[PDB]
């Protein structure tokens, strides 16, 4: 899955 | 509408949980990459990771 981006 | 390309596990109170092929609307998406979904599936609402969902068509 991809990288969770910041918040 | 969005579709999920991945499930997505909550990780705080806010966020919304969601399965790969789950359809969603885009409620609001001016406060960065993460976006305030609905789902059409469940009908809960909540923040989500904008790279893992896709429009639907």
């Amino acid at each position: 899955a991809p990288p969770l981006p910041p918040r | 509408t969005f579709v999920a390309l991945y499930d997505y596990v909550s990780r705080t109170e806010t966020d919304l949980s969601f399965k790969k092929g789950e359809r969603l609307q885009i409620v609001n998406n001016t406060e960065g990459d993460w976006w305030l979904a609905h789902s059409l599936t469940t009908g809960r609402t909540g923040y989500i990771p904008s790279n893992y969902v896709a429009p639907s068509d």
